[PDB]
C-alpha cells in the first residue's frame, strides 16, 4: 500500500502498480473505486466515468495504469483500490487489487 | 522448540478470521436460515479442508501446506442472492500465503459437471493461487478475501468464543472471478445481512 | 459441460409445477384431510415415477425419458367429488414434451381390474401421450394439465420453499378423458378447495 | 372387467350397514362400556368372518360365498339386558342373499357347550339360512336383521367415515330365534341405548 | 311388500302370505303388529287380541293367515308386519316376517 | 395460440384449427368456451347454444370447425378455447384444446 | 348339555360372595392399608386355590371338587386386631357343600411351624370339613362363613363389577375355631372397618 | 332354620337341634345369642346367664339342648343362634350354629 | 411346636429396638444428613450381621447364636461429634444375652489398621462380650446399650411401622470403651439430635 | 436393680455390687451418677466430689464400693447408676453399670 | 498400628488445601466458566496425580512418595489472564515436604512441545523440587504455593464438605518461575475472582 | 520465620537469610515486599526503590542481603517477605521466599 500525500488543489497521480498493454487493454477491465464507491471504469477500452469524477481525472495507461486527480479536495481523501480483471475461459479473472491512500494537507 | 497445532477438540473457542468467501448465485435465496449450514472439517497431512453444505451450495475449501486447522464457519444470505461465508481457523502460526483449492458444487439448482476449473492468482502480493472448480452453472461470481482486515459488522460472534483477525495489509489476499458481466457485484448490500453458525464444527 | 440432475435429497426446497392432475370420482369425498396423501418418488433410468395414495385413489404417474425427478405433491378435494392433484419436480432442464404413463387404481370404493388402459394424446402440440390405466370403475374423469401456466390460487406454498411454474403456452399439454357424459366437468368449483402437502417427499 | 374386493387396509372409511344383530341375555349388563368390544376380521376364500368379544359374549359371524369383507362393528347395551350389535362391511357388490353361520359363545356367565346348533331360515324371501351355534345357556333370544333398511338412530357414526345402508326391502333378511317364551322381546327399548366402536378394526 | 289400498270404513283383509295347517297352528305362534305396536296374537291356538283392535278384526287362518279390519280408519294406516314362529328344539324359530302397508283414502 | 384482432361490430371467425368429417361429427363432441364460461356445444350433431351467444354465432364446420361472431362487442373479448373429444372405448378422448384470443378495438 | 366353567380371564366382572373369612391375631394391626393384599389364584383339577398375602398373614384356601374358580379377594382390618377376608368366585353352578382346606401361615410375627393342623366340621348341615393348618402362634381365632347370606355393609364393590351372593340358609356353612378363651370374639366391631381389593386377581 | 311361632306370655322352648351328653357337657361350651347379643352361656357346666334373661329362661339340656323362655314378650322376638363348641387340641372347635327365629303374635 | 424366624422380606414393618450404639469421633461431623446411612443385613447360620456405612464410619455388628435378624437401622449425629446408631431386629424370641462382635472401621478420616481389637464384657449381668475391632484412630468412645429400656425421644418412627422395645432391666446390657480420658462423654447432648432411616433395609 | 428404700434424714448406703481391690483401685475409675447428673468420681484413687454432694456422701470402698448418703432428702430420690471402668490396652473398659433406685418416705 | 490412606470413594467430603497453583497465560481468558474444569485423579504406588483440563491448559501435577490422594480441584480466572488453581487432598498424615512434578501443556493457544522442562527448588526450607514441564509458549508465570496458610477468601467451599488447611509456616513451600520480565505478577488482583469446582472428582 | 522486634525510631536490619555473590547479583533479581505491597527491587544490579521507602532503607548485600530501616515507625510493622530469583533457561527461577515480621514497641 502506497501512502501518497499531496497538497490541496494540485494534479494527483494515483499509481495502480500494474502495467497492461494496449492490445491486452481491450480484453482487460480496469476500474478504480474509493471506499467501495466507484470512480472510473475502463471496460473493454471504453473510458466510462462517474459524475463525481468526470472532469478532474485523466487516465494515463502507460504510467502504471494511473488516474491523475485534478484540483484535489479533502473529499477526494481516502483509500483508492485499483481493480484489474482479465478474460479467461469465459470469466473475468481478477489479477490486481492494489490499494493506495491519498491524504490532503490544507 | 517449535510451535505446533494442538490436537483436535470437540468445541473450539479461539477462532481466527481466515477468509471472507462471497458466492453469487443466479437462483433465488431469500434470507438466512438458522441451522442451514452443515460443515465438516479435516486436517490431513498439513492440509485444512472444510466442506460446508448450505443454501444449495457445497463448498469444499482446502488450504495446503498450513499449520492451522479450520474451527468454524458462518454462512449468511445477502440481498441480490449474494451468499457470504465467514471461515475460521485456530490461529496464524506462520505469516505466509498458502495455496488454496476451493470446489463449489451446485447441489440444488443449475446443476451439472465442472464449469470453470481454473486457477485464480491472488491479486495482492501474487504469492498464492486458488484452484477453483465449479460443478454447475449456478455460481455467478466468487470473491475470496483471505485473512481479512475487516470482520463483517453484523456477524454476531458466539458467546464464550474469542475472535482474532489479521490486521496487516501484507497478509490479506483476494481471489476473484466473475462469470457474467457483473463488475464484481459480489459486494453485498449488507443491509439485511444476518449470519448463522454452522453445524459439526 | 452439460446440465444434470442433482443427487437426491431428504427435503427439496425448489419445486417446479409440472402437472395439474384432476380426477373425478363417483364415490363421495367430503373435503381435504390433513396428512391424507402419502407419496413415494423414484428416479430410475431417467424415469420419474410418483406413487401417491390418498382419498381412496392410488395414482402412479411416470414421466419417461426426462431429466427431472419429482419433489413433492399436493392433493385437495373439491366440490362435486373432484380431486385435484398438484405435482412438483426439480426444474425444467429441457423444453420438450415427455411421454407419460399414469395408473389410477381405485383402492377403497368401486374396486376392480383395468377398465380403460388406453393412450390419451396431448391436445396441444400433439407431441406426447398418456398411457393411462384405471383399475376400477370409481374414476369418472381425468384431466392432466402438464406444465400449467396458472397455479391454483388457493394452493398455499410451504414456507422456505420456492415455486417456479411454466409461463409458456408452447410447453403446456392437456390430457383429457371423461368416462360419463360429463362435458369435462373436471373443472372444479374451487370455492371450498384446500390443499394438503403429501408425506414421504 | 369385473368388480372385485380391494386389498385390505389398516383403517377403512367406507362402511356398509350389513346386519343388525340383537342378542338377549339372562345375566345382567348395565350399560355400554367404551372400549369393551374387541373385534377380529378375516376374509379367507370369499368368506367374511368377524369375531367380536364384548359384554360376556364372543360372536363369530361368517358370511359365506361373498365379495365383501367386514370393516367395523359397534356393540351397545340396551335396557332389559338386550345387546345390540351393528356390523359393517365394505360395499354391496352383489344383490343376492348369502348363507351365514353365527356362533355365539357365552364367555363369562351361564357357560357351557353347544346348546342349540341349528339352522334359522331367513323369514323374508327364504333364500338364506343362519347356522347358529350357542355355546352356553346365557343367550335368551337372537335377532339378526341383515341388510337393514333403518340404521339405529342413536348410533353415532365416526367422523371421516361414510355410512351406506341398504334401502330395498327385497334385500333385507331377518333371522330369529327365541329360547324362552319372550314373544320376540329382542326389540330394544332404545331409550338409554349408546354405541361404542370396537377395537382392531 | 304388498301395498294394499282400500277405502275408509270398509272390511280390510291383510294377507300374511304364509299358510299354516290347523294341526301345526297349535305349535305355531302368529302375531300381527304395526309400527312395533302389537295388534293380535295367536299363541298356541289362543286368539288373544289388543284393546285397540278387539272388535274390528277377524282372523281368517285359511286365507293366507290374514286379519280382516272392519270399519277401517286413518289411524289404522301404516305398515303391518306379520310374524310367524315355529317350535323347534325348545326354541321358537321365526319363519315369516312379511310386511304389508295399508293406505287410507278419504 | 392465434391472436386474432378485429374491429367492433363485425363478423368474427374464430378458427379451432382442427378439421373433423361429417361422418365423424356424430361421434365427436365439439364445444367452445371463453374464460371457463361455455359458449356453444356440438354434442353428437346437436348444435346447442348458450343464451349469451344464441343469435350472433354461426358454426362453420368445414372452415376449421369455427364460430363466426356477429356484431362483436368488447364483452366478447377474451380467450376462447375450442375443445374436441372423440368416443374411444366407451370414453370421450379429448384431442383438441386450441386457444385463440379475440381483441376488440373501438 | 352341561354347564361348565369358562376359560380364565385377565379381569373378571361377575363376582360371587363365596366365603367370609375372619382371622383374629394377637399382634397389632392398626387399620386397612390400600394395596396391601396380594392374591394368587389357580384352578387345577377342579380345585380352586387362592393364596393371599397381607397384614402379616398368608392364607392358602383350597376348595376341592368344585366347578367355580376364585376371581377376587378383599382384606380389611377391624378393631381388636380382627382381620376380615371377603372371597369371590365366578358363580355357583352346583348347590352342594364342598370340602375346604385353608392354610394360614404367620409370615411376619409369632412365626413358626404347624400349630393346629386339624379338621373343622361345618356347623350347619355337617356336610363339609375345613382341614385348617396354622403355621405359627399368631392366629387367635378363625371363623369361615362360606356362602354367606349377608355381605358386609361397608364393603364397597368395585365399579363395572357385579356382586351376587347366596340368599339361602341351606347353603351357608360356618367353620369355627378359637385357640384362646375368646367366646368367638371373631365378630368384628365393624365401626372402623374398611376393605381394599387385592392385587393379581 | 326353624320358624317357631308362639303366643305372647307363654313358655317358649327354642330347640338347638344338637344333643350333648352330660359327661361331654363339662368339655363343651354352649351359648345362645340373639342378634349378636348374648343370652345365656353354659361354659364348662356353669350356667351363667345375662341380666336381660336371668329369671325367664330355663335350660333343658336333654330336650335338644334348649332354652324355655317364660312370659315371652315382643322384645324377645328375633333370630336366636345356638353355638356349641368342643375342646380339641387345646382349641374350642365350633360344631353347631343352628339358628331359630321366634315370632310374637299379640 | 417351636417359634422360628420368618423368611426374609423386602420391607419389614415390625421393628424391635435391639441396641443403642453410640460412637464418638475426633473428626468433625456437623449434623444428620438424609440418606447418608447405607445398611446391609445378612442372617447366616443363626448370626445376624448388619453393615452400615455412614458419616465416615463402617460399622459391622454381628449378633451370634440368635433367632432374630436385623430389620432396620437409624443413624444420627449429635453435638460434640457423637454419632448415635439405633438398630432394629424382628422380635425377641429368646430372653437371653447374646455374644456380639462389632467392627468399626474409619473409612474417611483418621484411617488405618486395627487399633483396639479387644473384648468388652457386658457390665450388667456379665453374660455376653463384645469383640470390638476398630480399624483406625478416629473412634474416641463406643457405648453399646443392647436391648435398651428407653427409646431416644427424638427418633421419629416411620409410619406404617411398629416399634417394640425391651422394658426389663434384666435384659439390657451395656458395652463401653473410651480411648481418651473422656469420663464416658458418649452421652449425647440430644438437643440438636435428628435421626435418618438407613437405605437397603 | 435394687430398690433400696429408706426414711428421710438418715444415713443411706447405695451398693454398687462390684468389689475392687485397693491395688486395682488406682487403675480403676469409679463414678456414681443419678439421672445422668454426676455425683462423685474416684479417678485413679482421687475421690473428687460434686458441689451438690460434697458434704453428705462417704465412699466405703470395701462394702461393695458404696456411697453413704447422709441426711437424705427427697431431692436425692432417683435412680443412681454406678459406673466402673478398668484400663486395658490404653483404653478404659467399662465393667459395671449397676443401677439402684432410692425412694424417700416422709 | 500405622495410619493409612482410605480406599477411594466416589465423593469425598473431607478436603485438605494442599496447593495454591497460579498460572499466568499470554492468551486471553475473560472470567470463570462454570463446569469448565475437568479433573482426573489417580493414586498409584504412593503417587497422587491429578490431571485437570480447563481454560486452554492441561495441568498434570504429581506428588511423589506421599500418603494422601487428591480429592478435588477448583479453577478460577483472575484479571490480567491469571489462572488460579486450588487443589485438595484427603488429609496430611505426614509432616514432610514431598517432591512434585507438574506438567502444564497448552492445549488451545500458543501450542507446542516442551519449552522449559526444569526443576524449581522450593524457596522455603529447600526440601523439595518441582520438575515442571511446559508444552507450549502460552505460560507466562507459574507460582505453586503448596500447603498454603491462607485459603483464597472468595473460594466458596461446597456445602456438606469440610475444609482443612495447613496453619504452619514450617510446612508451606513456594515454587516459582516467571518466563517474562514480570516481577512475579502471578499475584492476582482477586477483585473479580470466582471459583468453580471441577468435574470427575 | 524470624520475629525481629525493635524499638521505635531506630535503625532496623531485616535479614533475608540468603547470601548472593556480587558476580551473581547482576543475574539475580532481589526484591522486598510487605503485605504484598512492594518495598525495594534490585533488578540486575539496579537498586530501584519505592516512594514509601526511598530515604529510610539501605541495602546491605553482604550481611544476608538485608534492608536497614531507618527511623522505624508503626506503619512499617508487618510481615516482610524477601524474594530472590535467578535466571535459568530464559526464565527467572524463584529460590528464596523468606518471611520476617517486624513489631514496633512504643
Amino acid at each position: 500500500v502506497i501512502h501518497v500525500t499531496k497538497e490541496v488543489k494540485e494534479v494527483a497521480t494515483l499509481s495502480c502498480g500494474h502495467n497492461v498493454s494496449v492490445e491486452e487493454l481491450a480484453q482487460t477491465r480496469i476500474y478504480w473505486q474509493k471506499e467501495k464507491k466507484m470512480v472510473l471504469t475502463m471496460m473493454s477500452g471504453d473510458m466510462n466515468i462517474w459524475p463525481e469524477y468526470k472532469n478532474r481525472t485523466i487516465f494515463d495507461i502507460t504510467n502504471n495504469l494511473s488516474i491523475v486527480i485534478l484540483a484535489l479536495r479533502p473529499s477526494d481523501e481516502g483509500t483508492y483500490e485499483c481493480v484489474v480483471l482479465k478474460y479467461e475461459k469465459d470469466a473475468f479473472k481478477r489479477e490486481h487489487l492494489a490499494e493506495v491512500t491519498l491524504s490532503v494537507k490544507a | 522448540y517449535k510451535n505446533t497445532i494442538c490436537p483436535p477438540r470437540q468445541d473450539y473457542r479461539y477462532w481466527y478470521f481466515v477468509a471472507e468467501l462471497t458466492i453469487g448465485v443466479n437462483y433465488d435465496i431469500n434470507s438466512t436460515i438458522i441451522g442451514e449450514c452443515h460443515m465438516s472439517e479435516s486436517y490431513i497431512d498439513r492440509n485444512a479442508n472444510i466442506v460446508l453444505t448450505g443454501y444449495g451450495l457445497k463448498i469444499n475449501m482446502t488450504i495446503m501446506d498450513t499449520d492451522q486447522r479450520f474451527v468454524a464457519a458462518a454462512e449468511g444470505v445477502g440481498k441480490d442472492n449474494k451468499l457470504s461465508v465467514l471461515l475460521f481457523t485456530t490461529q496464524r502460526l506462520d505469516k505466509v500465503h498458502h495455496n488454496i483449492s476451493v470446489t463449489i458444487t451446485c447441489m440444488e439448482m443449475n446443476c451439472g459437471t465442472t464449469k470453470y476449473n481454473s486457477d485464480l492468482p491472488e491479486s495482492i502480493h501474487k504469492s498464492s493461487s486458488c484452484d477453483i472448480t465449479i460443478n454447475g452453472s449456478c455460481v455467478t461470481c466468487v470473491n475470496l478475501e483471505t485473512d481479512p482486515t475487516k470482520i463483517n459488522p453484523h456477524y454476531l460472534h458466539p458467546k464464550n468464543k474469542y475472535l482474532y483477525h489479521n490486521s496487516e495489509y501484507s497478509m490479506r489476499g483476494s481471489y476473484g472471478v466473475t462469470f457474467i458481466d457483473e463488475l464484481n457485484q459480489c459486494l453485498l448490500d449488507i443491509k439485511e445481512l444476518s449470519y448463522d453458525i454452522c453445524y459439526r464444527e
